[PDB]
RNA sequence: GCGAAACCACAGCCUGGGGGGCCAGGCAAAAUCAGCGG
RNA sequence: GAAGCUCAGACGAGUAGGCAGGCGUGGAGGUUUGUGACGAAGCCUUGGGCGUGAGCCUGGGUCGAACAGCCUCUAGU
RNA sequence: UUUCAAUGGCCCGUCCACGGACCAAGGAGUCUAGCAUCUAUGCGAGUGUUUGGGUGAUGAAAACCCAUCCGCGAAAUGAAAGUGAGGUGGGAACGCCCUUGUGGCGUGCACCAUCGACCGUAAGAGCAUAGCUGUUGGGACCCGAAAGAUGGUGAAACCAUCUAGUAGCUGGUUCCUGCCGAAGUUUCCCUCAGGAUAGCAGAAACUCAGAUCAGUUUUAUGAGUAUGUAAAAUGAGAGUUUCUAGUGGGCCAUUUUUGGUAAGCAGAACUGGCGAUGCGGGAUGAACCGAACGUGAGGUUAAGGUGCCGGAAUGUACGCUC
RNA sequence: GUACGUGAAAUUGCUGAAAGGGAAGCAUUGGAAAUCAG
């Protein structure tokens, strides 16, 4: 099954563009006039339920794979069952010894690796 | 006591094998068959399983019992293979005939990805 | 932050040997020792008792 | 436990003791019970209600019919003569 | 109430049987038993063993909830009852001077649909001021 | 449609129209729109092995019996109209007259129409 | 040459309708200096 | 993973209040044969990925000595 | 990502007014005693070791063990001397049938009742701990008011304390998603502010598979086209006892309506909707016309509309107007 | 490099790109250029 996605662009908190004291984050308004809680005409639009995702494809990369974060060989022996639905990511503070030692693992064990470069 | 309360303590959430990810969770330890925190799977959860694994370009079964179950030095009982790889697969699956044989998909794929892994 | 608080915590007796009894019964499964973590795949045997 | 707590949810949103007859066989050890109680023996029990903190006996409940000897600071004008078919007489503390 | 409240592991395997009994048979005794071991403590509230021996002589008795004794009471008749726990006096009091104590999982071995067994139950009143 | 639903339809007389409807509209409605109120669901009635199993008692069979069973008016036309789970309709292909909200009579579309219900729901399928 | 402070939601063209932000109109060319209304 | 799996149908505004499930913070016990001078933590970026969301993971840059996942305990979160 | 075009979009919080130049860090329901409810754990007519003693060589302020007491419960009642305790109906479950079943038949826990007795008893259910929540008191969610008191230093003022003095009030109160969701008012009590019972909103424990209810109408009326009443249509599973919040404002429009007049009005009773609510149309809009909102695709409508801005006939037909 | 570990934001200077006729900011949809992936 392939992947759609209901939405792409983020969810970004009211006003967060007019100031730098305002996140980028999403917070909830509680005032009882705000038109964003009102969801007026060419309002932001508040996160729902009914955004989320299908079930069967949700925490999936585009190529269909869902991401287990990787930081020795060991856990890479762990994905020698998942190789055809999960991929092998590298965890950003391995170093680079280890790091080689676990793309060469998993090119031998057939698990893709997204970062591997 | 027996496999179930064994169960709802190694398996359930605390374990030396476990990893929880972003969704789910793994099963680290050696002499799993799926990989996952599965009764069926778990054999401090369960008793008598069979798994194979991988060492320096040849495979290894291990088996275990119910009346040895509680005697950890000798439980399980490995056989080694070193011949071939189609083989492997019927040295395998004739040893879990008497077995329930639900679980011989599981084993005869891993010996499949092990085959694969000392080709590649 | 005073000291007053409330540092110790009253626990009935019994449950306390309850719990002893029940962290000593789960001493001697040998497959709640392997969730603990303890390398014991070639331990002869569960209680493992030594010569005095 | 203040990680469980209602604000952490909240954040974002503005001498007389008393005995009676049906209790009065207990207070008596286990032991002499099985050798006193269904048997007829020319001894009786001595059964010192006062030694186990209480110096009053009520009328409440049966009587098994081995005549005993109770021994109270005080007793119940329909406790006493409970134990009187019993076979057994209230003796009282000076 | 889908589930107990107790975090209990051996009570879960209880109701992790009678689950399987409830929806596998006809026996209206083990939807009865299943309910009631959902139910908090405050709604099993205890029997004691004289008023069980009241009860049977006013086939095994089945009670969820506590077993506790009657010291009132000298001696016991013989019983065989099945509860979730018993005071240590009274497991004495019926084992020693008569019958036999049994429980909720051996109750399923023995009649896995109730048959001739009577489901008792305690006074529910706890306190009760006014 | 009897003496009770006569002031039934009065109340409302506005906010509904109804009118008489011939074979073929009570034919097309269930086939197409034909949804049993089962063990309280709206399961469709794609086979007749449906309505037997919730109106076998009533000698009612196949979706035809069920069809002639509400056609006729029968004995047991209460128990067959509850078991229909109220038809969702669709707005009408074309439209409503402009003025919708009058009463049909003066050119509106509220109120009995009489046979015209028959020459609306082919609009509203 | 030296060199501030008050003050600052954001800003700044008018008519009419509901004020500078809305609707419909009139119009609409940078950067600036000087006197000076609201 | 019986806390699972499977079939089906209906419903979706929401202030006061009511109710459950989660995300992040400093420390504690346990665990991961856990990460690290072959570059920890932080920080930055017109780089990528994930989640409806709080948030998370990652490439490159900068940097120099410690840090984290999991089960639980605690709060000057 | 940046820019461009098309359509849309009033500045946020607070109560017009007050706050806001910008940024980083800090920053507010906490600890604790008592009580109440609920859930869990241990035990159970008991229960609670941690005032102490014993013991602990290795983290010895930990863990572990225990004597006598004592707290609460195990009996009440009177002000006090003193005294001091069922059967009928249903009914959960089981057995039993006739042969399914139905139904009958037993059995009857809880509890409910009636109908009975005993002085409240009637075959005891608590005790401890931890958690959640509620409430009362401590500085007591954070900040903030005019005085005062003590003891001083100058020549009434000043200084450090009491002091975190006093709040009925002002301002702020920090993460997300989901579910459910009001009242906006009668009732009374009430010197005073309020207190209420009830309704609306919920959570748990128990009956009948009902003809039990219904913002509905019929049937039968009785009396005066209406009025109330009791007794088929239609839909719906309807119920109950127990507690725990929140609320008791107002605005708009209709009905009568009595009192009114240049004319407004004035007064109730009554009914709705807004109050908690986006959306299309009405150029613009608090009450007007439509319509109640998960995220998207197509189809089709409502109210409103089709000269152009503007999506859609510079349509058809018959007429009036300079 | 002692204005000395790390060196954020506000704030400013230059460079490059872009847009600007009495607002900007944002939202949906796409083009243009830039850039990334599979």
């Amino acid at each position: 099954v392939n992947i759609i996605k209901k939405r792409t662009k983020p969810f970004k908190r009211h006003q967060s563009d007019r100031f730098k004291r305002v996140g980028e984050s999403w917070r909830k308004p509680r005032g009882i006039d705000s038109c964003v809680r009102r969801r007026f005409r060419g309002t932001i639009s508040m996160p729902k339920i009914g955004y989320g995702n299908n079930k069967k494809t949700r925490y999936c990369m585009p190529n269909g794979l869902k991401a287990f974060l990787v930081r020795n060989v060991s856990d890479v022996e762990l994905l020698l069952m998942h190789n055809k639905t999960y991929a092998a990511e590298i965890a950003g503070n391995v170093s680079a010894r280890k790091r080689v030692e676990i793309v060469e693992k998993a090119r031998a064990l057939g698990v893709k690796v997204t970062n591997a470069g | 006591q027996q496999d179930e309360v064994i169960w709802q303590v190694v398996g359930h959430e605390f374990c030396s094998y476990r990893i929880k990810g972003e969704a789910q969770n793994f099963c680290r330890n050696e002499y799993n068959v799926t990989g996952l925190c599965n009764r069926q799977s778990c054999p401090l959860a369960n008793s008598r399983y069979a798994t194979v694994r991988e060492d320096n370009g040849k495979l290894y079964l291990y088996m275990k019992t119910i009346e040895r179950a509680h005697f950890p030095s000798k439980l399980w009982q490995r056989i080694k293979l070193s011949k071939n790889y189609a083989k492997a697969l019927e040295q395998i699956d004739q040893q879990l005939l008497y077995w329930p044989g639900r679980q011989i998909h599981r084993c005869k794929q891993r010996l499949t990805r092990l085959t694969q892994y000392l080709l590649k | 932050t005073k000291t007053w608080r409330k540092w110790h915590v009253k626990v009935n007796q019994n449950e306390k040997r309850y719990a002893i009894a029940s962290a000593v019964a789960a001493s001697g499964v040998p497959s709640l020792l392997l969730a603990r973590g303890h390398r014991i795949e070639e331990i002869p045997e569960v209680p493992l008792v030594v010569d005095d | 436990p203040t990680h469980v707590s209602k604000t952490r949810k909240l954040r974002g949103h503005v001498w007389r003791p008393t005995v009676n007859l049906d209790r009065l066989w207990t207070l008596l050890p286990n032991e002499a019970r099985d050798k006193y109680l269904g048997k007829n023996t020319e001894v009786a029990p001595v059964i010192n209600v006062l030694q186990s903190g209480y110096g009053k006996v009520l009328g409440k409940g049966r009587l098994p019919e081995t005549p005993v000897i109770v021994q109270t600071r005080y007793v119940s004008r329909r406790a006493e003569e409970k134990i009187k078919q019993a076979g057994g007489v209230v003796e009282l503390i000076a | 109430r889908s589930k107990p409240a107790s975090e209990n592991v051996y009570l879960k395997l209880l109701v992790k049987l009678y689950r399987f009994l409830a929806r596998r048979t006809d026996s209206r005794f083990n939807k009865a038993i299943l309910k009631r071991l959902f139910q908090s403590k405050t709604n099993r509230p205890p029997i004691s063993i004289s008023k069980i021996a009241a009860l049977t002589s006013r086939k095994t008795t089945v009670v969820v909830g506590t077993v506790t004794d009657d010291e009132r009471m000298l001696t016991v008749p013989k019983l065989s009852i099945a509860a979730l726990r018993f005071t240590k006096s009274a497991r004495a009091r019926i084992l020693k001077a008569g019958g036999e104590v049994l429980t909720l999982d051996q109750l399923a071995l023995r009649a896995p649909t109730g048959s001739n067994t009577v489901l008792v139950r305690g006074k529910k009143h706890a306190r009760e001021a006014y | 449609f009897n003496k009770a639903i006569k002031e039934m339809l009065q109340v409302v007389e506005p906010y509904v129209t109804y009118g008489i409807p011939n074979h073929k509209t009570v034919r097309e409605l269930i086939y197409k729109r034909g949804f049993g109120k089962v063990n309280k669901q709206r399961i469709p009635l794609s086979d007749n092995a449906i309505i037997e199993a919730a109106l076998g008692k009533y000698s009612i069979l196949s979706v035809e019996d069920l069809i002639h069973e509400i056609y006729t008016v029968g004995p047991n036309f209460k128990q067959a109209a509850n078991f229909l789970w109220p038809f969702k309709l669709s707005s009408p292909l074309g439209g409503w007259r402009e003025r919708k909200f009058k009463h049909f009579i003066e050119g509106g579309d509220a109120g009995k129409r009489d046979e015209h219900i028959n020459g609306l729901v082919q609009k509203m399928l």
